[PDB]
């Protein structure tokens, strides 16, 4: 059905056209086990404190936008006590539910690839040189993609046909998506599993996954409807855990 | 320890004998008879099972 | 010692053999393997994948998204012809760098059946038929929405399921095709045709935008490794 | 039906019915599972095919040159020294590069097979009569004391482990487990080496592999003798994980991903065909 | 015995002074099995309008007279409904039942092989030049060997006693053959199944068996007899199937 | 290691080994083979079927189809001779490019007994009787009806079964002779001669025509592989 | 009696009979089964012999020289050049093109071996001292890139099979399965390439087997050292179809089929034996 | 995983051991000791049988 209603801590996301959810590589998110742990000592698992929903700012789309990332666990450094458990400790791992949602209207049209990348390592945009970290993410600004490429003497390569990382933009389909698109579709969930060759990893130094939302099929509409449409993200943090407390971060 | 095993014949004396010869298990040859796979990982990886004659919304 | 005698290919470097050799580090503690979510033990859970095909490639389109999108609008007479390539999965400039493209241009032989599906990414309001039609290779192009209505094809009416597959069989002789083409394993053609227009109401933009995605279907096998015609290098990589 | 093998295609008549298996939704992420059997009238055919090839060490059990050393015995300079070094890596040839790269973390045993053959510099005289050369590939593992010359103690290899070969025989062969500190190695890595988001980006910093160290045991050659050693890779036991999209763009250096931009493929005039 | 009655569909040969029949390999023409075939879609299996017997034009034997092939299924490129069916399909596949006859007297004397050569491929007769195809074949035009050498500049080389094929003419009864003797003999049957290495094939670009019509002992009699004797050929396809159907070939 | 020993013949190429060695193409797909008819399991199956022997070789007649033609006529007086030709079917002009003969060139070494066929190809109301006689090769050749009469030969009667057969015996002292001849393994002649006349009534050509087959026996046996003196080369043909 | 094994003949007395096994007929397209025992009186033989060189395997289990690859230590021409190809083919010899041409379709598993052999070019000097040259055979599979230079990235050989081989040792051999995307190979394809009979006519559209490159993987020498590489084909596991009449004529070219008009054998002087 | 088969010896220690290496069948020797054959095909291949003694016609 078109329906779905997802409840994480102390909040809820309804939505009344849902397509389906897709769940990462067929696998749930959940807690680390005794088997493949290497650190001793005794994890900390804010249940429901850090495990519900962070909303992002929305970003306007446009018939020229050609696309927007956002790198976690970057992109939720400051948002609550998810923010203050990644300043504090050493060592972390979650699994995310990620809600991109847009409406416009049975009068606009578009189409949205909404992906999430697993270390999506971009390219510099100026080679030869390499680029500022600020330039990859801010700590929750949407960085954004650019129709041609881009001569940044410190910035990552932003044309949005090669997607940043030197591959065809279509086929970015293997790594765990929905579409959006306006004629049919509301919103899009996809529930990430942690993905990584180690058990934990640090949260600063190393971005695990990349959200990616392009407009395959730009906006486009009658010039007397509404000429603002938002794309917001709201993403769940999903069986978070920390180890090695110490004095707080991050350098 | 002969681990006797069967040739890749086609379709319409097809046995080989090995023998280990070294005390590490990176020493061995190829595990070249391996064709288990499963797709539905990607191709299918949605919460709630789609039937193909069924309406998808 | 036990009496021997060597036969030819003895101290010879085969780059495709199987063999045992020593170990440089003896009794080395390996880490122990986790639970990754995602193992691949087959490349053909890789082709198996949806993945949008450039069918809009004529350049200057390919440097911009431009390439993916399709058009489509209301017609002044019907039967017309949306787009139309060359069914050569591996060869084919449509097709060769999609994702099941990229696959078979390590391989020399293909075999099975194909999906191309489509999605109407327009305004809700506006309706649509469409005819995707494929051809056996032997009697030539299509020239109308006529001779496409003889071979395999499928009509399509754009409603509240935004997508239709059309199914491309395998039609052939030979138990496997050759990835880089010839005319002995030719595998025939893919057109689209108006089958009635686009009708829409008014206060909407007249262009649309069709998506045409290819995968693999589960006969589908690949066959004689080599090496892809598609990365080079003059020099090693500093 | 045995494991590897297609599937077989049943046979369908004609239908009327309100089941529409070619109608679906690409928005929800799924891939249809249509058969030409759903959308079209089929017979039985009974598929042998296999999918032999297309397996993971099929696809990867095949020995590449990943590396070309070059060393004399007797100094040019410090590029043509009387040895030679190589930090292990898989990124500077573009072959098994674009291979690797297809998943994000893999997960093998390796083999390593040198080509090692020799030829007599240019000179204005060659008439010489040599005793067979004989090379030295020493490993040394990441942070042990390396070679900073020849007649060094370092080759005395007491700990580390190394090879010896005279030319004329058999190309040398060994085999290496699993070794990185993680559970797989990283084919991609998004992120930095330092904690402040600083240093190095990329999968550099996860590649502590060592250092390879080539020479000639032989003292001195009445003229002097060019080396060239290639280095040829082969993986096995092979695991993989998370897919990645194959690479559009060339490679430009070893260490970055960095690219030029190029269009997603190559063009035609048309969108249409018109014949008939 | 020498009678023998062949019935396809709506047409019956009737023979009196026949040989016997020869079958192929020893082998009946049958439809593809499930086993073998690799085209997915249903094949087409028209059982009477297409495997009825179709006869071709007569050719005029004379004393001078060299021999003539055929070239099949190109030979019945436009017999009814088995060239209506080529034209439509992709793939064909079928077995023959071919049946050459020719009476003369008991005062006239001759003897014809009749044999049938799977993949009879023929050389050129002015080499380095490749040759027309309708010198090979025309639709159903009895193609015709000399008694001497040819030089002609696009054509197949066509002196008898090297049959085309570079090999001595004696040695063509190996290939299922009978005899027309004109002594014993008044007409020969041979049934041909589908031989080719792949299961279904192009119905155009693939002469899959030629038929070639040899006088051994030529024909001479008292020039008071009739001096005019017919060699005529009838066909009939059997077990006849198509598959790929789009539009009418055949470029 | 395990201790080992070279013999004599250690990294040779011999061309008829037979040793195992490792594949190019790993686990290499194999197309299925299917039922096609004519399946050929032994050269001893091609060489037991007729083929017309050209008798009538005298050039200019090898040129033209009047080399397989063997010429009778009615005759002044009886017991003329027809024709005649050493037995040596790998050797002898008139049967080393038959199909029997094609073979045996292969060969060095041939054993068994062989068939010769004879087919008259004359008007149905001519008659006639033959007698076609072997000769061991021990006197020489046979110099007329008489001397041919004392081995082994058969009268064939010329009615309305066209065809006649003299089996040719393995009369030999050792178990194998040579295809290239020699006179220590000579095999015979094979002669044919009227046995009475050719009686045709009025209105009927003279000249009739008979045809000789050869094939070989189903105790028929070839030994010793050898390279055929029958194809050359003085170049790669480019 | 054993498979193989020839039929003894039967001892056969006098007969007078209503049977007539002797007359027969061959418009019938039936060769006739007739023994010695039924036209004259024969003693019992048991006959030993047995068709064991006569098998499909046996006649064409024997490895016979199919090409002849010419290439050098520097290049004279492009003829002459540092590397050289080979579209692998069988039909540029003529004793092994004549055994295959006796069936229509075929079906076989091949063994290749190499016979490669080294002198030193015509110069005004030879007085060196080289070391032992190594070779390399990559195979090509068909649309793969080919090398286009010495010094080529197409010679990592990362996923196509290559083989090393120094000069002294054993000759080089590997076995290749049965190719082809029918299910035989087909000897003779009596048709065209395109679908309106034009283009190429011949069995050289049914060959699409690939290219052999060679080189020397040694960069130089003192003075230019010419290489032939000879190419032995054998094969086994071999299935036939629709035995062909033999071949008269030699052939001209190895595209083709084409041939000069000859007459049907040796000729003699008359058609009788004359003396007593 | 040893085939002991009979040697190919003379008419009036005849046997030898195989052991396969390889995975793949094509990397199999030959099958030198295969006589069967059925000629039939070819020299008789009538539709109706011809008994010898009879006549044919
Ligand atoms: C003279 C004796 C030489 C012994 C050679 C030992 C060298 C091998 C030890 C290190 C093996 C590293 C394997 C490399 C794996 C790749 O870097 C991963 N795909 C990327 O992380
Ligand atoms: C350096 C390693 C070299 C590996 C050699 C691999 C080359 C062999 C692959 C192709 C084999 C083709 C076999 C040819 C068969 C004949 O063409 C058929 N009789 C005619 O169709």
């Amino acid at each position: 059905d078109r329906v779905r209603s997802i409840t994480l801590g102390n909040s809820t996301i309804t939505t009344q056209e849902c397509a389906n959810v897709v769940v990462g590589y067929g696998v749930w998110p959940t807690y680390l086990s005794d088997h493949e742990a290497t650190a001793v000592d005794q994890p900390t698992q804010p249940d429901v404190a850090t495990c519900r929903f962070y909303t992002l700012e929305s970003v306007k789309w446009e018939s020229s936008s050609a696309g927007w990332w956002w790198k976690f666990p970057e992109a939720l450094s400051d948002m609550g006590l998810f923010g203050q458990n990644m300043q504090y400790h050493y060592l972390g791992r979650t699994g995310y539910t990620i809600h991109v949602q847009c409406n416009a209207s049975k009068f606009h049209q578009g189409c949205l690839l909404v992906v999430c990348v697993p270390e999506a390592e971009m390219g510099a945009a100026t080679t030869d040189h390499a680029f500022n970290h600020t330039k990859l993410s801010n700590i929750g600004q949407a960085m954004e993609f650019s129709a041609k490429k881009s001569t940044d003497q410190t910035g990552p390569q932003t044309a949005v046909h090669n997607a940043g990382m030197g591959v065809a933009v279509g086929n970015l389909t293997i790594f765990p998506h929905q579409w959006i698109n306006l004629r049919t579709n509301n919103s899009a969930t996809i529930v990430m599993p942690y993905i990584n060759s180690v058990p934990m990893d640090n949260m600063y130094r190393h971005y695990n996954f990349t959200l990616m939302v392009i407009p395959f099929a730009k906006l486009e509409h009658s010039p007397q409807a509404s000429t603002y449409v938002p794309i917001t993200v709201t993403v769940a943090p999903m069986c978070a855990e920390y180890n090695g407390l110490r004095l707080a971060g991050h350098q | 320890g002969a681990q006797v095993s069967t040739q890749k014949t086609g379709a319409h004396i097809i046995h080989y004998t090995n023998i280990n010869y070294y005390k590490d298990s990176a020493s061995n040859s190829l595990n070249r008879q391996d064709f288990t796979q499963d797709p539905s990982k990607f191709t299918e990886p949605v919460k709630d099972v789609m039937i193909k004659t069924l309406p998808a919304l | 010692g036990l009496p021997t005698m060597n036969t030819p290919g003895s101290t010879q470097f085969l780059t495709s053999d199987d063999f045992q050799s020593p170990s440089a580090m003896p009794q080395f503690d390996v880490t122990p393997e986790i639970q990754i979510p995602g193992q691949v033990r087959n490349l053909m859970e890789i082709a198996e994948v949806d993945s949008v095909v450039p069918v809009n490639n004529t350049e200057g389109h390919v440097n911009s998204m431009e390439a993916y999108r399709i058009p489509v609008r209301p017609q002044t007479s019907s039967g017309e012809q949306v787009f139309g390539f060359q069914l050569q999965p591996g060869h084919d400039s449509v097709l060769k760098h999609t994702l099941l493209g990229e696959i078979l241009n390590y391989y020399a032989n293909w075999s099975g059946s194909m999906k191309l599906t489509f999605m109407y990414c327009g305004a809700a309001m506006a309706t649509g038929k469409f005819l995707i039609a494929y051809s056996p290779p032997g009697a030539g192009v299509p020239g109308s929405r006529r001779d496409a209505m003889l071979g395999t094809h499928v009509i399509w009416d754009v409603g509240l399921q935004s997508s239709c597959v059309l199914c491309v069989p395998w039609i052939s002789q030979t138990n496997y095709r050759y990835v880089t083409s010839d005319a002995y394993t030719d595998a025939g053609y893919i057109t689209c045709w108006y089958q009635t227009s686009i009708v829409t109401p008014p206060d909407i933009p007249t262009t649309s935008t069709i998506l045409c995605f290819v995968s693999a279907c589960n006969d589908f096998s690949v066959r004689l490794l080599r090496d892809t015609p598609f990365i080079t290098q003059q020099a090693l990589f500093q | 039906r045995a494991v590897g093998r297609v599937a077989d295609t049943v046979a369908s008549g004609p239908v009327n019915t309100e089941q529409i298996p070619a109608l679906t939704a690409v928005e929800t992420g799924h891939t249809s599972q249509v058969v030409p059997s759903d959308t079209m009238q089929t017979r039985h055919v009974i598929n042998y095919h296999t999918r032999s090839e297309s397996s993971i060490e099929n696809f990867m059990g095949r020995a590449a040159c990943v590396y070309i050393a070059q060393y004399a015995t007797e100094k040019v300079n410090d590029e043509l020294d009387r040895y030679t070094n190589w930090e292990i890596t898989t990124r500077q040839v573009a072959q098994l590069r674009r291979k690797l790269e297809m998943f994000t973390y893999m997960r093998f045993d390796l083999e390593i097979t040198f080509v090692i053959t020799s030829s007599q510099r240019t000179s204005t005289t060659y008439a010489s009569d040599s005793p067979p050369l004989t090379h030295q590939v020493m490993y040394v593992p990441p942070g042990g004391p390396i070679p900073k010359s020849y007649e060094d103690f370092a080759w005395q290899t007491s700990t580390n482990p190394s090879v010896f070969w005279t030319e004329g025989n058999a190309p040398p062969r060994m085999s290496i487990p699993f070794m990185s500190v993680g559970n797989a190695y990283c084919n991609f890595y998004d992120g930095w080496s330092h904690f402040s988001q600083s240093g190095v980006y990329g999968y550099t910093t996860l590649n502590n592999m060592g250092h390879l160290y080539f020479r000639h045991v032989n003292k001195s050659t009445a003229y002097p003798v060019n080396s060239v050693a290639r280095v040829y890779f082969k993986p096995k036991h092979v695991k993989a994980w998370v897919p990645r999209a194959p690479r559009l763009c060339p490679y430009l250096k070893a260490r970055n991903v960095n690219f030029n931009v190029q269009g997603v493929t190559e063009s035609r005039n048309k969108i249409t065909l018109d014949r008939s």
